[PDB]
RNA sequence: AGCCAGGAUGUUGGCUUAGAAGCAGCCAUCAUUUAAAGAAAGCGUAAUAGCUCACUGGUCGAGUCGGCCUGCGCGGAAGA
């Protein structure tokens, strides 16, 4: 997780999950990539 | 959709209508209930039909759900998905000892948890555990709690995994 | 023996170009090619003799070998 | 494999006083307090493990402190600091600035200071010649430390095993070691090699490093490929596997001459230094015969680069010797 | 959307490289089989292999997939 005011999927091993006001980009292959907010 | 407006239910399973409680009754499991908040129950007893109670736009969110939940009750009283709960790694207890199991990492306290019905087990092994089905939700929520007492650790992948396979040797490249 | 192999052996060069087909190193005769296509006919799941001929010609052309009697 | 050169920066100079003395009674004073900062230097630490990848991290090098000022309530400001650098698994230190090597090691828990500071801000007193009034300053000179250091592991991690297409390096290291092999990671501008841990039977353990990714032996011509083969040849210590069994497929006498000659050809100095020969496939030998041959080849070299033994057997002072080759590799040029 | 597959065959095309042969770099990227099957996307592998898959038939069986402009909302959002 990191502080980022831009959401867009990085690889297809990021998928965009919306938990309201925080939007993560964890995927099965790579939950390495992760965001906090959005 | 083609599932929130697209519906059978044999004779072994029967239903006790309420406004968005679907109470099922049947065999091998009965008296099962799960609620929504925006579906009318239409009776049919041949897969009951669903959609908005009064007109809502969250009522097909609830219709496809209520659909599958009904169907999950059907499968539930014919035993659901949880039927195992393995764990990768050796030298760690994981047999069934009555209602309690045990688990180790070299733990200086027993690690165990009792069994309610609907998830009863017994194995002859300390690696595999053979559980029982029941209502799909119920078994799944207790199934999670089991594995949660030592989630996977991935450098060799050891750590008590779920009913499904959720391990991967997703190491940090180090030993 | 592959078609790929067999046409390089018949053309007498064992190496390819640095850029195959945009550069050629040797050439391979349709007489060789027809017969290799017959041996490799067997190894094909083809329905006819022509089928094999095209498949083996296609292997020559891409390894930087000309296809010409 | 890669070798690296770090740029390390320490703290830096102040920023002089913006100050006036404030009174309700008396209108405005001068500056009290002043500048701030200064900054420490570069040091080095040497370590057995790694065992947290901070070299597959890398961000783009070593940064540190800018100075201070203060003003509320008549203030100066503090100092900057020293930066210290960690590697995966030992380093031998050189500095591009000296152009040469300082300390010689890959001896762990050995630290060395490459020392400078004396960075200062521009204060009100600097301008002064006992006439000046400069109440307002907020200003800095100086840049914090700059030096290019040069680190080399001694590589692939400290020692690089360079077989031949008869090799079997990992299996033998596991036989001779009750220690596990790790996958190591290093500060490489290339892929990051396979690490194998060696027992030094002293209640310390040392690691030996083998071919990029899966092994192939450098002599075969691939390290995992030409690219890898280029990563692999770089190690300062190179190791020569033979199968000192009656079998080697390319016979042991011949093999030993060809590997030893190629290393000589490349640099005679490498043969004459603490670069090793390691006798292997003694998982097919009891090591009394192996030991003799290991020892004859070694002595016949006519210089330092004698014999290492890998793959366990006997107790002819052999455990001591295994530990000794590793010690010799550690002591470094 | 999903599901069954074919998933073949010259073939795993070659240079480079021991192996880089759809998928490091460099270039080919042709052709066959059938109602269908790409010298093959990614993962994975030095690279292939494999693994799955845009490729394409069958299946469930009817509407469905993305652009363009637009109303009004949302996240972004820390102080004694």
């Amino acid at each position: 997780m990191k502080v980022r005011a831009s959401v867009k999927k990085l690889c297809r091993n990021c998928k965009i999950v919306k938990r309201d006001g925080v939007i993560r980009v964890i995927c099965s292959a790579e939950p390495k990539h992760k965001q906090r907010q959005g | 959709s083609r599932v929130a407006k697209a519906p059978v239910v044999p004779a072994g399973v029967d239903v006790k209508i309420n406004g968005q409680v679907i109470t099922i009754k049947g065999k091998n499991g009965e008296l099962t209930r799960t609620l929504n908040d925006a579906v009318e129950v239409k009776h049919a007893d041949n897969t009951l039909t669903f959609g908005p109670r009064d007109g809502y736009a969250d009522g097909w969110a609830q219709a496809g759900t209520a659909r599958a939940l009904l169907n999950s009750m059907v499968i539930g009283v014919t035993e659901g998905f949880t039927k195992k709960l393995q764990l990768v790694g050796v030298g760690y207890r994981a047999a069934v000892k009555g209602n309690v199991i045990n688990l180790s990492l070299g733990f200086s306290h027993p690690v165990d948890h009792q069994l309610p019905a609907g998830i009863t087990a017994e194995c002859p092994t300390q690696t595999e555990i053979v559980l029982k089905g029941a209502d799909k939700q119920v078994i799944g929520q207790v199934a999670a709690d089991l594995r949660a007492y030592r989630r996977p650790e991935p450098y060799k992948g050891k750590g008590v995994r779920y009913a499904d396979e959720v391990v991967r040797t997703k190491e940090a490249k180090k030993k | 023996p592959p078609a790929a192999v067999l046409l390089k052996k018949a053309a007498g060069i064992k190496s390819g170009s640095g850029k195959p087909n945009k550069d050629k190193v040797g050439k391979i005769s349709r007489a060789q090619l027809q017969e290799i296509a017959q041996t490799k006919a067997a190894d094909m799941t083809g329905a006819d003799i022509e089928a094999m001929t095209r498949s083996i010609e296609g292997t020559a052309r891409s390894m930087g070998l000309v296809v010409e009697d | 494999v890669d070798e690296a050169s770090i740029l390390v920066v320490a703290g830096d100079g102040g920023n002089g006083c913006v100050s006036f003395r404030r009174e309700k009674y008396i209108p405005k004073g001068g500056p009290d307090g002043g500048d701030g900062g200064d900054g420490g230097d570069v040091w080095m630490e040497a370590d057995e493990n790694l065992n947290t990848l901070i070299d597959y991290r890398f961000e783009k090098s070593f940064r540190a402190e800018r100075g201070q000022n203060g003003a509320s309530r008549d203030c100066t400001g503090k100092r900057g600091k020293d930066v210290t650098i960690k590697v995966p698994v030992g380093t031998r230190v050189i500095d591009q600035g000296t152009g040469e090597t300082m300390g010689d090691m890959t001896k762990h828990g050995q630290r060395l200071l490459v020392a400078k500071g004396g960075w200062h801000g521009l204060g009100n007193t600097r301008f002064k010649s006992s006439v000046n009034r400069t109440p307002r300053q907020k200003t800095n000179g100086t840049p914090g430390d700059k030096r290019e250091l040069l680190l080399e592991l001694m590589l692939l991690a400290d020692v690089g095993m360079l077989g031949m297409p008869n090799a079997g390096k990992s299996t033998f290291i596991r036989a001779v070691s009750a220690a596990k092999p790790k996958v190591a990671d290093y500060p490489f501008t290339t892929l990051v090699p396979s690490l194998g841990v060696v027992r030094m039977d002293n209640e310390k353990s040392f690691v030996v490093a083998d071919i990029p990714g899966l092994i192939e032996g450098a002599a075969e011509g691939a390290g995992l490929g030409i690219r890898f083969l280029k990563h692999l040849e770089r190690c300062r210590v190179l190791l020569h596997l033979i199968d000192i069994d009656p079998i080697d497929g390319t016979d042991p006498v011949e093999n030993a001459r060809i590997i030893i000659s190629e290393l000589e050809k490349y640099s005679q100095d490498l043969a004459t230094k603490p670069r090793w020969l390691v006798f292997n496939k003694i998982d097919l030998l009891d090591k009394v015969e192996a030991e003799e041959k290991a020892k004859a080849i070694a002595e016949a070299l006519g210089w330092e680069d004698k014999y290492y033994l890998i793959s366990a057997a006997s107790g002819l002072g052999v455990k001591d010797l295994c530990w000794d080759v590793m010690t010799f590799i550690i002591e470094n040029p």
